[PDB]
């Protein structure tokens, strides 16, 4: 409760700074809060972290915290020269926006009921629909805005009927002691469509192939600052949820998994091969992103403490490397408003040190040692292949692919000519090179010590 | 122990210094050669404490996270071949960096350069030395990726680009089973480490062995993956030296080397292995006979190398395999900076058929080349002998498939062909290049390199096969044709291609055979496995996936159904009227039925 | 560490207190939900009891 | 032009071990005493 | 040298004697089989550096 | 709706069958009525063309579909499980696909039709109370 209330804090001050000051405020504090977010991570070896009757800090959830505590000051690096002829109001309106996300966020993770864990898992949808429909470029962002509702709700909703139906078929909805009086449900009819309705909306909200329609539609359009969170964050917390009820269910899980795991087994092949084939790169990249997310989904679905383990680890690594190339894409766009990968060509010729980052960022993205990526990674295919010995060979057609066209969003945005006529490039902010440092950092010393990230089993 | 782990960690620091200032100046790569400098007259000291005594060490500083049951940790196991092989890559490398100054010596971003070759190198002894085997994934696909930032170099022209991203695109085609054995390891043996691994696999392992081969397969150019390895020639010339020539691509064959008592334990892996490592030696070897350009007759040669070596594993001998590195690296290395005096002095140009008869025009590199050639052609107490000769004699006195045998035969010929190829046009013709003459062989450095690499080239053979323990333990009896067959081979080589290429210089124009056009199609290997697969890919990945599966039906199915359907009824019960008499008498039979 | 085990952190002791204290708390709810639920059901089947009597 | 680059990585490097140096000295003494 | 001990904790009754419904049984219980159990794991990874060490230890 | 539901399992499909033509031609009875209720036909011949184009398509549905479950379960003899109605569902459809002179509606009808029943029939096995 208290990294809670100055989070809230934030607003008066937004509101009451001065009109040509507030981005400053608003930076250095989300700073510090990161900071205080920071000690957080101790956790426990043994029990599960406890505070007051209505929150919990379990291991799973420390992590994803300090991350998303983390991201704010970054999406306010990246926002604040994206919008600067928009009126006071309004920008102090905008950020508004963004920091009461997270108070939602930091609120969703650690719970501690589930229905209050879904009341905000919910909660969270408004001020992302609010950024992306109106400040979001060109049209097709009002229908986006359609897309990235519905099937959320269409999904939550039954969750939330299945929810308030266990309170009354046991006691207590609370998450620890559902973790202690958890009791198998079997077969029936009825018990597998209790499956479906406590498994459908996490598995919609991190997109699932057959399902992630919406989220390229969303990247398409958001202003990035809606992007970052989008991406990096609220696909990871239907993970964080999906790995949560999961503490019931079994044995049923052994019977119903099959069907998921041929869409997402498939569905990751799948959808890495579209995404060797994009015209523009904004979408590039969301694909990219499911194509990771479905490891994490077969990886929480077998069910194996290791995958558990990789599933955590491939969360917060895939969240950073994700922001990382959006804000570095969104640099491109407003550099050259092309969109389009083709029109960029010979970038590295004109500067350099993006070229490094671009390198970077993508280099991790095919996930090499010892990034956490990778060894988060590789958990999962070592669980998913006790689980079945073939698996391997759909795990290494992902591992090809993510390498072509990671590599190939870096080769083509850059190695080759200049566009001659494009004279708009001018030479790097300082804020750029800040924003991306800070995203690749973290994301590097964060391999010298993973056992604090690993999770809690 | 403080040794090795010194002759690793100082190489690391001019990275570091990589921020600072002098970075920026033009004076830093010097302190980089002299970096390797230091850093080789430290490595020869754990390879001589490991001499007359023997002594073998394992050291594990740090563990880096303790997972239950499975705890890996970084440790640099240091045996006989990770000790024996360090004092080489950094005797070859040194000789790089030195002819680098030269090559490079007009080129801006050189200090970049340098800095990548370090950087590539430092990940190479992260290879050699881990013991942890995912430490030695660690060296394995970061020297991939390094192979990658060099081989881009030249990054404008697309060409270069695309020979980068075919070497990581096969590397990684390896790397999937380098993966599936470095699960299946964890699942069973539970372990990822050589000790436990050694110790609990008594048993037979029927399924690792092969997608580890797969892997080792990669780097290593086989036969289903060699082609990335001759394009990755496009490279600026010192590149291509350093790592195609030995310091990476031995690498993949290295990974096998280190596991040889699992292979021990199969049968049909040293089967296997031998089955592909030979016919890839022919086949490589043949489209080496007839090219132009000069690093790609090198290239088709080292790989081909490579496949000889790699039967020498099949064949149970591991030893002996890793024996043959320490000698070809020399060669190899020798043959690309010879190669690179030539075409530095000639303003770059690679093909031999306009390369000019030089034999006197640059007479040191001439002497180079020769003895180069003789070494790569195994001349009976020259340095490339120690290796060929034991290999080749002891796969004919083992027990083994023949016709294997027969490639390595017709291999070993036509490693004296290619040879004598590249001598003959690069030398003993009435010169051919255009005229005006920039050539200047001089400029100390290279020289002073190319002396020490002769150097090793001649002595290497003798004092190494002397200092080691006889692990081997020899064949020496029945038959005296056993040993004249790997010369009259060679002499059947240097007759049949000699005699050839001067009838070749009687007029008579000729247009070319069948064959001419195979082995001068590189195979049509890549011109096949190129247009085909990628097309059907690209193709299925819009003809299909992006479209018509995911961007028309996968939306189709459940927005547009609903969407419609509300078109459909929001347009039914809305119908606009109002009309009194209607809905007023539904009233009517809705209380009727009610 | 020991520093920071002392300015910040505390034993698990009182996390185990209050663990504790916790998971009393919320299981008499539940007991409670449940048996008012039987209370429920049954009151309404036969309105003998003060709160459900037409 | 290359001084927007070298301006940023003074920057940086500068901050990095502004705090960087007395956070290793502690480290340092703390190590040798106690 | 100011300086640190090992820490204990004392024996507690386990689950499979408290009854189907007490949540301080369970917990009390659980926490201590939870700690027994990573305290074996720690037992295999000895027992499995024992090992390496043998392995080595051979010329 | 208590006359079709003495099936017994699917023995004398015939008797199942002429029972769930009796409930199609009902529902196609009103919703004739309250089609002719709120779209006046004009002149009321083609009224009654109307109401016997929706009884005599509704009825066949319920036909078809009742005999079809019935041989399936008096075929497949598993007989009780949901899937046996679903064949049926999905026949159900194909008939509404044939009035219609059109795969498209045929074809969705087919999917939902079938999903439907067999929720139906999964639901006499669960007791679901609906209302």
């Amino acid at each position: 409760l208290k990294i809670i209330i100055p989070t809230t804090m934030l607003l008066p001050m937004t509101w009451m700074s001065k009109h040509n000051m507030i981005w400053i405020n608003a930076t250095v504090h989300s700073l510090l809060i990161s900071l205080i977010s920071l000690s957080l991570l101790n956790q426990l070896g043994e029990n599960s972290l406890n505070f007051s009757l209505t929150f919990f800090s379990d291991s799973l959830s420390a992590p994803l915290l300090v991350l998303t505590t983390w991201l704010l000051p970054l999406m306010l690096m990246a926002s604040q020269s994206h919008l600067s002829k928009e009126t006071t109001t309004r920008k102090k309106l905008y950020i508004t926006m963004l920091i009461l996300l997270q108070l939602f966020l930091i609120m969703t993770f650690t719970a501690t009921e589930l229905i209050l864990f879904y009341i905000l898992f919910e909660a969270t949808l408004v001020p992302t629909l609010i950024i992306i429909t109106r400040w979001g470029n060109q049209t097709e962002r009002l229908n986006a805005g359609l897309y990235f509702l519905f099937y959320t709700l269409a999904g939550s909703l039954p969750l939330l009927v299945a929810l308030v139906y266990i309170q009354n078929t046991t006691g207590s909805l609370n998450f620890l002691i559902i973790h202690y009086w958890s009791h198998p449900l079997s077969n029936s009819w009825s018990n597998i469509f209790m499956w479906l309705a406590c498994i459908m909306a996490f598995m919609v909200k991190m997109p699932l192939y057959g399902l992630h329609l919406w989220l390229p539609k969303a990247h398409v359009e958001a202003p990035i600052a809606g992007s970052m969170v989008l991406a990096a964050v609220l696909l990871k917390l239907g993970g964080y949820g999906m790995m949560r009820i999961t503490t019931i269910l079994n044995p049923l899980t052994n019977y119903m998994a099959y069907p998921f795991l041929m869409l997402s087994m498939w569905g990751m092949i799948m959808t890495s091969s579209i995404c060797l084939r994009q015209t523009d790169l904004k979408s590039l990249i969301a694909y990219s992103s499911v194509s990771h997310m479905a490891l994490v989904i077969v990886a929480i679905m077998i069910q194996t403490p290791w995958s558990f383990m990789g599933a955590t680890a491939l969360m917060i690594a895939h969240g950073l490397t994700s922001s990382m190339l959006f804000c570095l894409a969104n640099t491109n766009y407003e550099r050259v408003h092309s969109r389009t990968m083709i029109l960029a060509r010979g970038l590295q010729t004109l500067l350099p040190l993006m070229a490094t980052w671009w390198l970077m960022a993508s280099l991790t993205n095919l996930a090499l040692p010892p990034s956490i990526n990778l060894i988060g990674e590789l958990f999962i295919i070592t669980a998913s292949f006790s689980w079945s010995n073939i698996t391997i060979i759909l795990m290494g057609m992902n591992m090809m692919i993510t390498a072509l066209y990671s590599l190939y969003m870096l080769i083509t945005t850059q190695r080759g000519k200049y566009t001659h006529h494009i004279n708009n490039i001018k030479a790097s902010f300082t804020r750029e090179n800040a924003l991306m440092a800070l995203h690749i950092l973290p994301l590097l010393l964060l391999t010298l010590n993973p056992k604090m990230i690993l999770g809690p089993l | 122990a403080s040794l090795t782990l010194t002759t690793l960690i100082i190489l690391t620091i001019p990275i570091m210094m990589s921020n600072s200032n002098i970075y920026k100046t033009n004076l830093y790569p010097n302190y980089v050669k002299t970096t390797v400098s230091y850093a080789f007259t430290l490595s020869l000291v754990p390879l001589l404490m490991f001499m007359h005594t023997g002594q073998e060490m394992i050291i594990s500083n740090w563990h880096w996270m303790t997972l239950q049951t499975v705890e890996l940790s970084l440790s640099f196991k240091m045996d006989y071949f990770s000790v024996m092989f360090i004092p080489v890559a950094l005797f070859v490398t040194w000789s790089i960096m030195e002819f680098s100054m030269w090559y490079m010596h007009s080129d801006p971003f050189i200090n970049r350069f340098f800095k990548y070759l370090v950087l590539f190198l430092i990940t190479m002894m992260i290879l050699v030395t881990a013991n942890n085997l995912f430490q030695l994934f660690i060296g394995w696909e970061g020297v991939g990726i390094m192979s990658f930032l060099l081989i881009g170099w030249w990054h404008g022209r697309t060409d270069a680009n695309t020979a980068a991203l075919q070497a990581i695109l096969y590397n990684r085609i390896g790397d999937i089973g380098f993966v599936l054995s470095m699960a299946w390891f964890l699942t069973h043996s539970n372990a990822w480490d050589l000790q436990q691994i050694f110790m609990l696999n008594n048993e037979c392992p029927n399924m690792p062995l092969i997608g580890l081969l797969l892997a080792a397969a990669g780097k290593s150019a086989q036969f289903g993956l060699h082609p990335w390895l001759p394009s990755a020639m496009e490279g600026p010339t010192p590149v291509s030296a350093l790592l195609h020539s030995s310091t990476m691509v031995v690498a993949g064959v290295f990974l096998l080397i280190r596991f040889y008592p699992l292979m021990e334990t199969n049968k049909l892996v040293q089967t296997m292995t031998l089955c592909l490592g030979a016919i890839t030696t022919l086949f490589t070897a043949l489209c080496a006979i007839t090219q132009n350009d000069i690093k790609k007759i090198v290239a088709f040669s080292t790989s081909s190398q490579l496949g000889l070596m790699m039967v020498t594993i099949g064949i149970n001998q591991p030893h002996l395999a890793f024996l043959h590195i320490c000698m070809h690296a020399f060669f190899k290395a020798m043959l690309f900076m010879c190669s690179g005096s030539i075409i530095h002095s000639l303003n770059d140009e690679q093909d031999i058929r306009k390369m000019g008869g030089l034999y006197k025009a640059m007479p040191f590199t001439t002497t180079a080349l020769i003895i180069g050639s003789l070494a790569l052609t195994g001349m009976p107490y020259l340095t490339g002998f120690y290796s060929k000769d034991l290999i080749i004699e002891a796969v004919n006195m083992s027990y083994t498939n023949a016709w294997a045998l027969l490639m390595t035969l017709i291999a070993t010929s036509l490693t004296a062909a290619y040879s004598t190829r590249i001598i003959f046009f690069a030398f003993l013709g009435k010169p051919r290049f255009p005229p005006l003459v920039l050539i200047n062989e001089n400029n100390p450095l290279l020289i002073n390199s190319i002396k020490r690499l002769l150097i090793g080239s001649i002595f290497a053979g003798f004092i190494i096969s002397n200092n080691i323990p006889p692990m081997t333990v020899p064949n020496t009896t029945m038959p005296l044709y056993m040993k004249m067959t790997a010369l009259i081979v060679t002499i059947m080589g240097f007759m049949l291609a000699l005699e050839l290429n001067n009838t070749t210089y009687y007029l008579k124009f000729k247009y070319p055979s069948q064959t001419y056009k195979f082995s001068n199609m590189l195979g049509y290997y890549p011109s096949i496995m190129h247009r085909l697969p990628t097309y059907h890919n690209l193709s299925m990945s819009q003809k299909s996936a992006s479209s018509l599966l995911d961007l028309i039906w996968l939306e189709t199915i459940l927005p547009k159904t609903t969407s419609f359907i509300q078109m459909k009824m929001s347009i039914m019960v809305s119908n606009q009227k109002g009309l009194i008499k209607l809905y007023f008498l539904s009233f009517l039979i809705t209380i009727m039925i009610s | 560490s020991r520093w920071i085990a002392r300015t910040f952190y505390d034993g698990p002791e009182k996390n185990y207190e209050k663990t504790m204290a916790i998971l009393q708390i919320e299981a008499e709810k539940a007991e409670l939900r449940l048996k008012e639920l039987e209370v429920r059901r049954l009151m309404r089947a036969r309105g003998d009891g003060p709160w459900y009597q037409y | 032009s290359g001084f927007y680059d070298r301006r940023f990585l003074k920057l940086m490097r500068f901050y990095i071990l502004l705090t960087g140096i007395p956070v290793a000295i502690g480290i340092t003494l703390v190590n040798v005493f106690i | 040298r100011y300086y640190y001990y090992h820490r204990e904790f004392r024996r507690v009754p386990d689950i499979t004697e408290c009854e189907e419904k007490d949540i301080l049984c369970m917990f009390e219980a659980e926490m201590q089989w939870r700690r027994d159990y990573k305290v074996d794991q720690e037992i295999v990874n000895i027992i499995q550096e024992r090992l390496k060490a043998c392995q080595q230890r051979e010329g | 709706l208590h006359k079709y539901s003495d099936i017994p399992e699917g023995t004398e499909c015939h008797r199942k069958a002429y029972a769930s033509t009796s409930i199609g031609g009902a529902t196609g009875l009103i919703v004739s009525a309250y089609s002719i209720a709120l779209k006046p036909p004009a002149s009321f011949l083609e009224g009654v063309a109307r109401t016997g184009r929706y009884t005599f398509t509704s009825a066949a549905i319920g036909a078809i579909f009742g005999l079809t479950s019935c041989i399936s379960a008096q075929v497949r003899e598993k007989p009780d499980d949901p899937l046996n109605y679903f064949i049926g569902g999905c026949a159900g459809g194909l008939t509404l696909g044939a009035r219609t002179r059109s795969y498209g509606i045929g074809a969705a009808a087919c999917a939902y039709m079938g999903l439907t029943a067999a929720l139906v029939k999964m639901g006499q096995l669960e007791g679901w109370q609906v209302f």
